């Protein structure tokens, strides 16, 4: 009758030609379908098979592995068990899995009579890597029967081991007569032989493994800080262990946050290193099968400092994805939204629609987001784009749902708090690792958060030492650490976010701005935009912020906004392909409006004069003017906005230049 | 949390901004600040001596007119509100954007004056939300009624400025 | 009722880890059926459990058919399958 | 102050093919002599 795995209700026969069926007849429409989702089906998408262009692509450019989403095996009929099977039973499901694929490559080119030859695609070993097999349930939450099934789960990469060879054949060699075996690992045991297999030599306890002439293979363990979506009563943060192999070792850096899927796998633990007694509490931890990288909510790594990172990954063929794909349709429409005239208004607009106004905040902060050019020098300078932005402010200004908001929006920075860092905690460490009991070197938040934006709430309540860290990560992107363990040059390329408010808590118009800020001037001078947030009371003005925030509570879910997978891939993508260049034209505005504001700041501390650090603030914030509108040359009028929002944004036509005061009434427009 | 003026006796010479030293932005997080005068009187310290005196006697409380309710009773009514999602109509928000207007413009005036209990925020706008949202779900209403929003006002306006005046 | 009972409670109380493995000696002793069959959305330790179950079953009837296939005496047909399920059990 | 561990087994798989040098297959062998085999007519063994 029918033949099933003991200990399962797996049959390899049904299995496979339920999933071969799934591979020749899937379409993308019956996963619309499934999401309830039919005004959006297109034709020419949808009715297209979709595992079967894959796989005519992946022998095209080829790869070996094919993604597989679960939630399409259960959008098809004939495979709605084959998913509970894959969760459940992942081991033999994926075996199963592996076998069709490799069928389904044989059988295109045969059925076809493809000029591909057979013999190079059956040396090739096919392995599917299945994600999105279920919602992300809390790590802690799982149960011992949930072990050896498929998980998900969101975290954040603290750190990873360096690559550990992990045996897989055993090398033996006689002494005597120096006859090679070669013996394949079962079950983690090797069977050392205990003669010599020669029918001339009989030696007993003669054979000697060689360990460097033995195969190895790559193994290693990543520490990872679930982020679950539900956090029970009070639950603090975790780090599990997660272990990858072959190709996905070190695809995954510190500070990067990632989907894995993978088996849930428990061991006993050696109580002694000389003993062989086992502990009987297990040890649980995730072998990984698949790496999602890639999140349409936020934006992707910023690949200048993944370069090489991107060529290991070439080399290693892990074919693991740190970048969005951008399809021809979408890029048209992204080419089509950069030529609207209120283009500006409606990225800036776009940023926080829960947030009201605020408009040249929200530009400081889209232009934070895209950043200015960086310039590697061939001698070996380096100059980078990053804009660090401070927001001084009244209470209630929506200024830390800004940091929140780009916090979620960034790939890989790190939000922290003022008081609850150290300058330690900001940059690395050592801790002694649970597994090894060895001192490890581990990175601090502004290193997790390179390549990103690091938030800094309460920036005025840090402590002075605890400041003066980030003036090398403002000035050269980067931490020149010489410690007892660590002496080295990390880098750093994170642009900072900090809050701040007045030492009164409250700005005060009596006192100057420079006094309000209390900032050390050269802190204070590495920031590139300095935000005034002032609160004017307004009839109009307060009508309307009321208004709109008891819009929020009509409903209990809540001009036209684009949406955040739009605004995210449009930010990519002109991160990736735009690299703007200063003209002639911009230069001599440049030097103008810097000539022109330091002969502002001959004028008598009270006032933040002007200083080298804001002409470099100019030409990264008009670089990024610039790149925004996907414009590969800096002109006259990108300056000219740099220099309007960096007027703007520290209130400088509010402000009186001999005084240093800010009136309130006589100027300032809420 | 509880708290005392920065002389420890609160007198009325100085500012209530001046004797309570709590920083404007931390001041702002709190929904509901209660003033706690200890003023003394002839009349309304003898209704708390007696009350006081019949604790300590009978070990138990004086007014024999109402029957307090139980911890656990408490609780699992309190759940039971805690279950329930008001959302707000469109009357009940113009009343409430009308009167964060005017706690605005009454808070400008005050500024200058020693009357002031700082200045009103849009975090005063979401606690009077807040609370109408609470004092629905105690009536385990799906909406938020003008009442509702009313007795939030009030709730507001004699936790400081009431008690102060008198 | 007037009939004669055990302190039950009280011996209960007094040694619960033996009457654990009691109880559940009397709930494995009378266990319903299952009125729903499995299917694929049931947990893996209820298929493992389902599996265990019918091979105890199928070494059980392999056991009595064969020993019933050897005949050792050619002879009470009732005593017999006493015997029978006696044996077939022990071995 | 716990009791033993206990240790027991039950048959699952077919296992290795069998060897006739095998201790279990001899004792099945001969618990099939003592079985089967007939004089003449009569299991002579199995009565005796
Ligand atoms: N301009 C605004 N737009 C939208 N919502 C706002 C705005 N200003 C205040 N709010 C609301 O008021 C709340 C107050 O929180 P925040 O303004 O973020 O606090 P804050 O600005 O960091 O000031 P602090 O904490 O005293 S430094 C926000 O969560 C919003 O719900
Ligand atoms: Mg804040
Ligand atoms: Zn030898």
């Amino acid at each position: 009758p029918l033949r099933i795995i003991w200990g399962t209700n797996v049959s390899i026969q049904e299995c496979t030609t339920n999933f071969r069926n799934f591979l020749m007849s899937f379409k993308y429409k019956f996963r619309k379908i499934l999401d309830e989702r039919e005004e959006f089906i297109n034709n020419t998408t949808d009715e297209e098979l979709y595992y079967i262009k894959q796989l005519n692509e992946m022998r095209e450019l080829g790869t070996s592995n094919l993604n597989l989403d679960a939630r399409n095996l259960l959008a098809y009929k004939q495979t709605e068990d084959l998913y509970h099977q894959l969760l459940n039973y992942p081991q033999e499901v994926i075996s199963i899995m592996d076998q069709t694929i490799k069928d389904c490559m044989v059988s295109l080119i045969v059925d076809n009579n493809l000029d591909y030859d057979l013999d190079e695609i059956e040396t090739k070993f096919y392995k599917v890597r299945p994600y999105n097999v279920g919602s992300c349930k809390g790590m802690r939450e799982l149960n011992p029967n949930d072990i050896d099934k498929l998980i998900n789960l969101k975290g954040l990469v603290l750190r990873s081991t360096p690559v550990i060879p992990d045996m897989k054949v055993a090398f033996f060699k006689c002494n005597v007569c120096d006859h090679t075996m070669a013996v394949e690992i079962d079950r983690g045991v090797i069977q050392e032989p205990a003669r010599c297999e020669r029918i001339d030599c009989n030696e007993p306890n003669s054979m000697s493994l060689i360990h460097n002439r033995c195969s190895f293979a790559d193994k290693q363990v990543i520490k990872l800080q679930e982020t679950p979506d539900f956090v029970p009563d009070g639950q603090t943060p975790h780090s599990i262990s997660l272990c990858v192999y072959d190709e996905l070792v070190d695809s995954c850096r510190a500070g990067d946050r990632i989907e894995v899927t993978g088996t849930f796998r428990s061991i006993p633990i050696r109580a002694n290193s000389r003993q062989r007694v086992l502990k009987s509490l297990y040890k649980t931890y995730v072998d990984v099968v698949h790496v999602k990288k890639v999140s349409d909510k936020r934006l992707d790594v910023d690949t200048s400092t993944i370069e090489q990172e991107l060529m290991q990954n070439k080399v290693d063929h892990n074919e693991v994805e740190e970048v969005r794909q951008i399809t021809d349709q979408d890029l048209a429409k992204i080419r089509e939204v950069a030529a609207r005239e209120d283009l500006y208004s409606l990225l800036a607009r776009s940023i926080a629609p829960s947030i009201y106004e605020l408009e040249d905040v929200k530009k400081g902060i889209l232009l934070q987001l895209f950043g200015g050019t960086n310039k590697t020098f061939t001698k070996g300078g380096r100059y980078r784009g990053d804009i660090n932005i401070l927001l001084c402010g009244d209470p209630s200004t929506s200024k830390s749902q800004i940091l929140q908001y780009v916090h979620k929006i960034t790939p890989r920075g790190v939000y922290t708090s003022g008081k609850g860092s150290s300058a330690v905690g900001l940059t690395a460490y050592i801790t002694r690792d649970v597994d090894t009991k060895q001192l490890v070197l581990e990175s601090g938040a502004l290193v997790l958060s390179d390549g990103g934006v690091c938030c800094i709430d309460e920036f005025d309540k840090m402590s002075d030492s605890t400041r003066s860290v980030l003036h090398e990560v403002m000035e050269q992107q980067t931490i020149s650490i010489a410690k007892a363990g660590i002496i080295t040059t990390l880098n750093a390329r994170s642009s900072i976010l900090a809050s701040a408010n007045p030492i009164g808590s409250r700005y005060n118009p009596n006192l100057p701005v420079t006094e309000n800020i209390d900032l050390p001037p050269p802190l204070l001078s590495r920031f590139d935009l300095v935000y005034l947030v002032l609160d004017k009371v307004d009839e109009k003005n307060d009508r309307e912020l009321a208004k709109h925030l008891t819009n929020l509570y009509l409903e209990d879910k809540p001009d036209d906004v684009l949406p955040v997978e739009f605004l995210t891939m449009y930010i990519s993508y002109a991160k990736e392909h735009i690299h703007p260049i200063i003209t002639e034209a911009a230069k001599t505005e440049l030097v103008r409006a810097y000539v022109g504001m330091r002969k502002m700041g001959d004028d008598s501390e009270k006032r933040i004069t002007a200083t080298t650090r804001q002409l470099e603030s100019m030409i990264r914030l008009a670089e990024a003017h610039a790149k925004m509108k996907l414009k590969n040359v800096v002109e006259l009028e990108d300056v000219q906005e740099a220099v309007r929002l960096i007027r703007s944004a520290i209130k400088d036509y509010a402000t009186d230049p001999k005084t240093g005061k800010i009136d309130m009434n006589l100027v300032q427009t809420g | 949390a509880a708290a005392n003026p920065l002389y420890g006796r609160y007198n009325p010479r100085l500012s209530p901004l001046d004797n309570i030293n709590l920083p404007a932005a931390l001041l702002s997080r709190f929904d509901i600040l209660f003033l706690m005068l200890d003023i003394p009187s002839r009349d309304d310290d003898e209704k708390l001596a007696e009350h006081v005196t019949y604790v300590h006697m009978h070990n138990k409380q004086p007014d024999l007119d109402f029957t307090p309710v139980e911890p656990s009773k408490m609780r699992e009514y309190i759940a039971y509100a805690k279950t329930k999602r008001p959302v707000m109509s469109e009357a009940v928000n113009d009343y409430v954007v009308q009167a964060y207007i005017r706690l605005r413009q009454d808070s400008k005036r005050e500024m200058d004056s020693k009357f002031s209990f700082g200045q009103a925020t849009p975090r005063t706008l979401l606690g009077i939300i807040r609370l109408s949202q609470a004092l629905a779900k105690l009536r385990l209403a799906d909406m938020v009624d003008i009442d509702d929003v009313e007795e939030a006002l009030r709730l507001v306006r004699v936790s400081k400025e009431s008690l102060y005046q008198e | 009722q007037g009939t004669q009972a055990d302190d039950l409670v009280s011996a209960i109380q007094q040694n619960a880890n033996h009457f654990t493995e009691l109880f559940c000696r009397a709930i494995d002793n009378n266990m319903p059926l299952p009125t729903k069959e499995i299917d694929y959305k049931d947990d893996v330790l209820d298929v493992i459990l389902n599996q265990r179950r019918l091979r105890n079953e199928r070494m059980l009837s392999d056991r009595t058919n064969e020993i019933r296939s050897e005949n050792l005496m050619d002879t009470p047909p009732s005593s017999m399958n006493d015997a029978l399920r006696e044996v077939v059990e022990d071995e | 102050s716990f009791d033993r561990p206990e240790i027991y087994s039950a048959p699952v798989l077919q296992g290795e093919s069998p060897n006739d040098d095998d201790n279990t297959e001899i004792i099945k062998s001969f618990k099939n002599f003592i079985l089967e085999f007939r004089l003449d007519s009569q299991f002579i063994y199995r009565d005796q």
